[PDB]
């Protein structure tokens, strides 16, 4: 929830 | 349990198959490298404006100087990340589809060789391995295993090394940007995998381990349902309806506080898995302020690590699947590696030419594979010339078929030699063996072709004039010729049914074309019309006479032209010769001669609540707008660090966002808990009110209406529990999802456009792109997975009848055909497979290659236009972040889509089920309730047939009458004419014609329940339901409770009190199988008691002592005799007897009334009722 | 992975 995937 | 070897299971892979997982398994890895990759250069980019970004707020003096310098370096930088995303996107895509596309290439090329070399292995097995095993579960292991093992050798091993590549990679670049923030988020890793594996297995509940806290509803339910006739009888609906209600009452509360519990659970996951997160950014930023770490290397570790760290519980699940395929495997390699005795497909031993047929069986000893438990034939000595023909006697044991068992050596004898001219039959080759020897069976089978096929399994090779005089020389020719289509007619279990005879001949036939020297003839005669037989017999003859023969029969009329007769005892050959011979002998044979001579209307029922859902969707709709702020910090916080200038005021910045970080963590743990709690106690209670409405419904229905096969009791029970526990789903958690994920989206989208201009309307442009191609490449996934299910099940058809009925293709050879016509089946899944891995590889690819292109076009509209412009990196990390994450929040919506669907078919039934009226209800408060006691019947030229059978009628203008106070005995021939009588009194139908009156009044005007209340009826097998015997006995009477000395007196006068007296519990003992267990006599006599204590004008006593015994009758008919003679009365009993004394009997034939009168009447008269009479009785004299 | 971050 930033830029990975979370 | 069992397992296998991992370079057994892919010994069919050479060649260009090992190539291929190489490939494969390394593009594979190459993929799994490439996303830590990304999330490496995401630090450099946060360094390039980093260093802009300190030096930018730096100034404070000079603004132009500051559009030279800093512009170029982004220009670099940010052209040559951009470079490097677009040169990520490639290779993803590249190795993407070679991963996919390789590794199932493989499989499918695999699978091929399993199911063939399967196939065969089951073909090759000899019947005695047949013989100890389950063919039904040998085919769905066949169908099944092999599947399970193409999921395991599929591209499922790609994504297994492919996520270990990640994890490794991910760690690896972890470790070398710094070894801190690794072991911290390594102290984190337990915390958080520990918190995310028990969420998922909250998530999971749906699948029905449901029934231990349901099935006790469920048995009510089932009880009642099983016992609808006794309780619509006894009107008991309403007490039914409340039990079942305070189960559902029950289960309720069980729910609520279920779910009460897990939404904590899932708050408090959601919380850790929030706490843990931010804390090892704030140590992150704590590390970052001391300079000991640059803030982007923070990032990409952190995020390279946390990959890393998932790429595990991702990863699992292939190990699965590997794991299964394995044990799946071991089975199947075990009938392929099996090598048996007898072979059959092998070519070996000897062919011999001119065989005269002089056939020897030599002491053999033989059992079946039940082994020591029986030996059926003890020894043996019998031969048999050329060209004679033996036929071969016995009374039972079925030692004779043995003979022709063992000549086909589909068994080799224990001990002994069977031979076929001078050689042992062992020596010569199967296969030829089979084919010298010609077969006819009991049982014909056709398998399911054109009828010169089935004349063609005789030989492969044969043109229709060997057929034509194949089947005229077993007469078979004109049935045949008749019948349509000529010789391409078609036969088989489905479709065109034929005569036993003719399918006998056309067999016949098919083993004529075989031109055998030998031929073994099994009952083919018997189990067959005695007209057709001799048509057959003419064949059967005709099919001799070129051959030596063994024949096996139960009827002596083919016997007597034999040449030799031969019977056995216990196994051992006695008497062979000639008839005359065997007569004169006056042995076994002789004996036997001599013995032979859109519905949001359901909506509006949970309408019932108007609160407890704004209360969720608000609640929800604020934590969808609580969903995007942590992107918003998220973005400041790397923000503002980026953003600080003097550094001096950033720490305390950075302190209090990590702070409020975690503010909207533990605020996030009420909303999640509350819209959980409120979806979750509103589903609870609708199940209530959904299932107490539909099993209320389900006791208004009538008789009719239940003796539909459509529906039973189980039926029932599963519709009652399905449709129920679906609809929940619809009207639950998912609908709250949705509102939040849309909330989400919409705040995320609404803060993002706001900030970013058309930074965001691009994305929006991207993002719902990859998403549909994301649903569509699912949908082409379930299109090749239904297209191929549809083509192996036809390949799997014709093994199905190859091995159902194998141990006849074995005796006709040609299991070769099967092979091949397999294997022609299979080619066309073959190719099939073959385009599966070119479209897996591509859908597969394009998604990951438009998810990093989409990332190149972000940054790179992130710069460039929009950062040469004053708008802000800080911005450009919000909205990618809010965006994504409202679309990876969409797609929860995909992901629901099918349970409203499965709700909406669950749900339609629901209403319909409702919404359905009787003809006959018992809820109706119409009807005249009459207030003259005394009972009496008319029946008047009434005719009935079921509404289940409406075929055979049961009564045709039958015409009752009896008076009060009497007892009507009621004889017939058979049939449920005799109770019919006691099931339309009882109004469980009404007639089609006629009329039926009680007190002169036609009970079809008059109100059921009264009616129902005043009759006494007792059936052949009354039902108990669980719960005390007083309350099975003062079931007798609803809408008051029945006093004890009632029951009592109720159980003095059914003499029962024998047992009530003498159990520990007395009364309150419980029945019905749950806590104890009692014989017919007792039940009855309670009965009889729950009959008695209504206090009925008129008793019906349906077949009462059908089953019972002994002194139990006398006992239970004493009871009866005295529960009558003071009431109207109907007794259908079976003992005529005990019905000696009655008022009226009345004989029953085909629904008229035939004779009726007293007892001396009708025995004055001779007749029907005479013979009933004279044929039971006496009859204990007979037994004598 | 449940739908905060993980």
């Amino acid at each position: 929830x930033a830029x990975a995937x979370a | 349990k069992p397992a296998v070897s991992v370079l057994t299971m892919f010994r069919y892979a050479g060649w260009l198959d090992r190539l291929y997982m190489l490939v494969g398994t390394l593009a594979a890895i190459i993929h799994g490298v490439a996303l830590p990759l990304m999330m490496l250069i995401f630090g450099d980019m946060t360094d390039s404006f980093a260093s802009v970004g300190q030096v930018s707020k730096q100034s404070t003096q000079m603004s132009e100087a500051d559009k030279r310098a800093m512009f170029a370096k982004l220009e670099e930088e940010m052209t040559t990340y951009a470079y490097y995303y677009t040169g990520i996107g490639a290779g993803v895509l590249i190795v993407a589809y070679i991963q996919v596309s390789f590794w199932c290439l493989a499989a499918g090329r695999q699978i091929h060789k399993i199911r063939q070399k399967f196939f065969h292995a089951i073909m090759n097995q000899e019947i005695g391995w047949f013989d100890v095993h389950d063919v039904g579960e040998l085919n769905t292991r066949l169908t099944d295993d092999v599947s399970k093992i193409n999921e395991g050798i599929g591209d499922k091993i790609g994504m297994f090394f492919q996520a270990m590549a990640t994890f490794f990679g991910g760690f690896i670049i972890g470790f070398t940007r710094g070894w801190k923030l690794t072991l911290v988020i390594l102290a984190i890793s337990p915390v958080l995998g520990l918190s995310a594996g028990i969420w998922a297995k909250i998530l999971s509940s749906f699948t029905d381990k449901e029934l231990h806290a349901y099935a006790k509803a469920g048995a009510v339910a089932e009880e009642v349902l099983a016992a609808i006739r006794t309780v619509i009888a006894f009107g008991g609906q309403k007490k039914e309806l409340e039990r079942y209600n305070n189960n559902l009452e029950e289960a309720k509360r069980l729910g609520i506080k279920k779910a009460i519990t897990a939404n904590i659970s899932m708050g408090a996951a959601f919380l850790l898995i929030y706490a843990s997160y931010a804390l090892a950014f704030w140590y992150g930023t704590s590390l970052v302020i001391s300079k000991e770490y640059s803030i982007g290397q923070v990032l990409t570790v952190f995020f390279s690590v946390l990959i890393g760290a998932f790429s595990v519980g991702q990863a699992s699940p292939n190990i699965e699947a590997f794991a299964n395929a394995r044990g799946a495997a071991y089975e199947v390699f075990k009938i392929i590696d099996n090598k048996p005795s007898i072979d059959s497909f092998s070519k070996s031993g000897h062919k011999p030419d001119n065989i005269q047929g002089n056939l020897e069986f030599k002491n053999i000893h033989f059992s079946y594979p039940s082994r020591k438990e029986v030996q059926i034939l003890k020894g043996l000595n019998l031969k048999v010339k050329s060209g004679q023909t033996v036929a071969l006697v016995g009374n039972s044991g079925c030692g004779k078929s043995t003979t022709v068992q063992l000549m086909q050596r589909l068994y080799d004898p224990l001990d002994g030699m069977v031979s076929i001219d001078g050689q042992d039959i062992r020596t010569i080759n199967v296969r030829y063996l089979r084919e010298i020897i010609g077969v006819v069976s009991q049982e014909p089978v056709l398998f399911a072709t054109t009828i010169a096929e089935n004349i063609r399994y005789g030989r492969e090779d044969v043109t229709m004039d060997e057929i034509e005089k194949a089947v005229k020389e077993a007469n078979a020719y004109d049935f045949i010729m008749k019948l349509p289509h000529q010789f391409d007619t078609l036969v088989g279990e489905r479709g065109a049914q034929l005569s036993g005879g003719q399918k006998q001949r056309i067999a016949i036939a098919r083993a004529l074309v075989r031109n055998p020297k030998i031929l073994l003839l099994d009952e083919a005669t018997s189990a067959l019309d005695t007209e057709s037989e001799a048509v057959v017999q003419a064949a059967l003859d005709k099919a001799r006479e070129g051959r030596t023969t063994i024949v096996i029969a139960h009827r002596l009329s083919t016997v007597r032209n034999a040449d030799v007769i031969a019977g056995f005892d216990g196994g051992v050959i006695v008497e062979q010769g000639n008839h005359d011979e065997l007569m004169r002998e006056k042995g076994i044979y002789f004996k036997l001669v001599m013995t032979q001579t859109s519905f949001w209307r359901i909506l509006k029922l949970n309408s019932t609540e108007w609160p407890y859902f704004v209360v969720g969707i608000f609640c929800a709709i604020i934590n969808g707008g609580l969903q995007p702020a942590f992107s918003v910090i998220f973005s400041k916080v790397v923000g503002v660090f980026t953003n600080g200038g003097p550094p001096e005021t950033q720490r305390q910045n950075s302190n209090l966002f990590s702070l409020l970080f975690l503010i909207l963590g533990i605020i996030s743990f009420i909303t999640f808990f509350l819209q959980g709690f409120t979806f979750g106690k509103a589903g609870e209670i609708l199940t209530k009110r959904l299932r107490y409405m539909v099993f209320k419904s389900m006791l208004r229905q009538d008789v009719s209406w239940f003796d539909d096969p459509k529906n039973t009791t189980g039926a029932l029970t599963t519709r009652l529990a399905n449709d129920a526990a679906q609809v929940k789903g619809a009207t639950g958690s998912r609908l709250a999802v949705i509102f939040q994920n849309i909330a989400n989206l919409g705040t995320g989208i609404i803060i993002s456009l706001i900030y970013g201009w058309q930074l965001t309307l691009l994305l929006l442009a991207i993002v719902p792109i990859i998403a549909i191609a994301g649903v569509v490449e699912m949908k082409m996934l379930s299109g090749q997975a239904l297209k191929d299910k549809k083509e192996l099940e036809g390949s799997g058809k014709i093994a199905t009848e190859a091995i159902e009925n194998f141990r006849t293709v074995v005796s006709l050879t040609r299991e070769q055909k099967f092979e091949t016509m397999y294997a022609q089946s299979l080619q066309i899944p073959y190719r099939n497979a073959m385009k599966k891995a070119h479209v897996f590889g591509i859908t597969f690819s394009f998604t990951q290659a438009m998810m990093y292109f989409s990332y190149a076009a972000c940054f790179r509209f992130g710069a460039y236009l929009v950062t040469q412009q004053l708008m802000t990196f800080e911005n450009v990390l919000l909205v990618f972040s809010a965006i994504v994450f409202g679309a990876m929040a969409v797609g929860q919506v995909s992901s629901f889509a099918p349970d409203y669907a499965k709700a909406t078919v669950s749900a339609s039934h629901i209403i319909r089920i409702i919404e359905k009226t009787p003809e006959i209800d018992s809820y109706s408060t119409q009807g005249l309730k009459p207030n003259m006691l005394e009972g009496n019947v008319q029946f008047s030229g009434v005719v009935f047939n079921y509404p289940t059978r409406p075929s055979i009628p049961v009564l045709q203008g039958l015409s009752l009458e009896v008076k009060k106070g009497q007892t009507l005995a009621l004889v017939g021939s058979s049939g449920c004419g005799k109770s019919t009588v006691v099931q339309l009194l009882e109004r469980f139908y009404d007639p089609m014609a006629g009329s039926v009156f009680l007190d002169g009044k036609e009970i079809k005007q008059l109100n059921v329940q009264w009616l129902r209340a005043q009759l006494g009826i007792v059936s052949q097998e009354p039902i108990l339901f669980d719960c005390s015997i007083a309350e099975n006995i003062a079931y007798g009477d609803n809408s008051r409770v029945v006093s004890y000395e009632e029951i009592v007196r109720a159980a003095k006068e059914a003499n029962i009190h024998q047992f009530i007296d003498s159990l520990p519990d007395k009364y309150n003992t419980r029945v019905g199988d749950k806590g104890t267990q009692l014989s017919g006599g007792q039940k009855q006599r309670i009965a009889i008691a729950r009959a008695l204590v209504r206090q009925p004008h008129i008793l019906l006593l349906d077949e009462a002592t059908s089953a019972l015994d002994t002194e139990s009758e006398k006992v239970v008919q004493e009871a009866l005799d005295k529960a009558r003679e003071g009431r109207t009365c109907i007794v259908i009993a079976h003992r005529l007897s005990t019905i000696q004394n009655a008022d009226l009997i009345v004989v029953i034939q085909n629904g008229k009334v035939k004779e009726h009168g007293t007892h001396q009447q009708l025995l004055a008269q001779k007749g029907i009722y005479f013979s009933m009479v004279s044929v039971q009785a006496g009859a204990k004299r007979s037994l004598e």
